């Protein structure tokens, strides 16, 4: 059966190129048409444009002038480019057969001017650290990192029930994540809740006990 | 079977051929009456081993496999079987992609020839659509 | 461009339950519409095409009709792993647009949210920031309201909240809502409040903490 799969630079700067590669396997690129959809962050879906089989394309006229599609018969993959990219073109892109029959598992392009950071961790625990009722819930701050993504644990995972840990939002140019973990009142303070938070792009990996 | 001019007229509305990418209804009349007078089951063996099938008379080189023709990159994804059906649904579907090439209509050299330009709305003219 | 809307925004339906989902063209595209579902984490998936074909392959529960400027999207008692977006698609015309899309959910038993208030960490002050955390978990439905105060005053700016996709545990959804400020306006005001409104009750919950106390 055919299979698509997208593959390019995660991180473009402002005002540089974005390329995406799109490697068709199973069947041949010049035996359909193909085209590439992004997803903006509110579920809102964009067609970009396809590549027919005569060569020719067709271009969304909110794109036109930045974009470009080609194709690669010997290496059986179509490509994207899009120039002059600003933070808007951050997106999920998606490489698609025309027909809507085939679709790659998408692959995420972030558009920043912003360095490697790592995070700074922040441990959340009631004002004048009492608990009230039978349970408390303590929290995680993970602020100011880049890019995407970190792992959060509890306890390095020997604490994983009653959690919830939130998506990231982007805040001045950095991500900024919360965590927050509920556990009955007999367990804290008298037992140890740390949380640990890896970042892989930075190499690093904090502990904050709470 | 063999289509009246309106009742296929009225098939290719109802299956939505009518301002698809911009042609109007009487270019896919006036395109069927040419390539094969409105007849699902028409054929036609080419000099290469690809044969044209069906009331718009697709061909099995590029656009639909029938198992027996050298170089079939089956770009409808479609049995050419399909296009000989009484029912067009497959036939329109394949029109559908043909078109949306960016020599649109221009595939059918028929249509070039004794439709475009021309007041093609006079092929759906007198029908009750 | 030819521009889609999709009704309702949200949909919460019990497993068993047959619903409708609208699609509605700005143009009339004839039968050049196309439903599309996208689960969480996963790429979209094409359900019918041209309006009404069925595709060989997708499970008979789903069907489409319509034409012209008004369609439909029909499923036959919802399954389980039919929830997650659902998306239509106009060819009829270049460029071919999407609809905003509607969200399938499901429907479960309303639950007040667990409010949680949390002041900026020692940390964060020596470094001259102030974060104010706010955790509402486990509630149903989604739709809720926060509202920020510092020493009686709403406060917007600086607010930024995050919201978690429909729990596979128990179907609720929680949320985190977070007010930033410099270690100087933080230390210029003393009560800081979280407020939360909510379907379960007619009164918001309130979760505050002063600087002067405690």
């Amino acid at each position: 059966e055919v299979q698509l799969q997208e593959s390019g630079p995660s991180l473009v700067k402002p005002s540089q190129t974005l390329s995406l590669t799109c490697s068709v396997t199973g069947d041949s690129v010049t035996s359909d048409f193909w085209s590439w959809i992004r997803k903006f962050p509110g579920n809102k879906l964009e067609y970009m444009g396809y590549i027919s089989y005569s060569g020719s394309t067709y271009y969304h006229p909110s794109l036109k002038s930045r974009i470009s599609i080609t194709r690669d018969t010997s290496k059986n993959q179509y490509y994207l480019q899009l120039n002059s990219v600003t933070t808007e073109d951050t997106a999920t892109y998606y490489c698609a057969s025309w027909g809507g029959d085939v679709w790659g598992a998408g692959t995420t392009v972030t558009v920043s001017s912003a360095k490697t950071t790592a995070p700074s961790v922040y441990p959340l625990a009631p004002v004048c650290g009492d608990t009230t009722g039978s349970s408390v819930t303590l929290g995680c701050l993970v602020k100011g990192y880049f890019p995407e993504p970190v792992t959060l644990t509890w306890n390095s995972g020997s604490l994983s029930s009653g959690v919830h840990t939130f998506p990231a939002v982007l805040q001045s140019d950095l991500y900024t994540l919360s965590s927050s973990v509920t556990v009955t009142s007999s367990t804290w303070p008298s037992q140890s809740i740390t949380c640990n938070v890896a970042h892989p792009a930075s190499s690093t990996k904090v502990d904050k006990k709470i | 079977k063999v289509f009246g001019r309106c009742e296929l007229a009225a098939a290719m509305k109802r299956h939505g051929l009518d301002n698809y990418r911009g042609y109007s209804l009487g270019n896919w009349v006036c395109a069927a009456k040419f390539e094969s007078n409105f007849n699902t089951q028409a054929t036609n063996r080419n000099t290469d081993g690809s044969t044209d099938y069906g009331i718009l008379q697709i061909n099995s080189r590029w656009w639909c496999n029938d198992g027996r023709t050298p170089g079939s990159r089956n770009l409808c994804n479609i049995p050419c079987s399909a296009l000989l059906s009484s029912d067009i649904t497959a036939s329109v579907n394949c029109a559908k992609k043909i078109v949306s090439d960016g020599n649109g209509m221009n595939a059918w050299v028929a249509w070039r020839n004794r439709c475009k330009g021309t007041d093609v709305q006079a092929w759906i003219r007198g029908c009750r659509l | 461009d030819i521009v889609l809307t999709q009704s309702p925004a949200t949909l919460s339906v019990t497993p068993g339950d047959s619903v409708s989902l609208s699609c509605r063209a700005s143009q009339s595209i004839s039968n050049n519409l196309h439903w599309y579902q996208q689960k969480s984490h996963e790429s979209p998936r094409l359900l019918i095409k041209y309006a009404s074909q069925s595709i060989s392959g997708i499970p008979s529960r789903f069907s489409g009709s319509g034409s012209g400027t008004d369609f439909t999207l029909s499923i036959n008692s919802v399954e389980t792993e039919d929830f997650g977006m659902y998306f239509c698609q106009q060819s009829n015309s270049w460029p071919y647009t999407f609809g905003g899309g509607t969200k399938l959910e499901i429907k479960r038993a309303d639950a007040a949210p667990t409010v949680s208030i949390f002041p900026p960490s020692s940390e964060q002050l020596t470094s001259g920031g102030a974060s104010v955390v706010c955790f509402l978990n486990n509630f149903y439905p989604k739709d809720i309201n926060v509202k920020w105060k510092i020493d009686g005053s709403e406060r917007q700016n600086g607010v930024l909240n995050s919201w978690t996709d429909q729990d596979s545990k128990d179907s609720t959804y929680s949320m985190s809502s977070t007010l930033t400020l410099t270690k100087d306006e933080y230390e210029r005001h003393n009560s800081y409040t979280c407020e939360a409104t909510h379907k379960t009750s007619t009164s918001p919950i309130v979760k505050s903490f002063n600087r002067n106390e405690c």
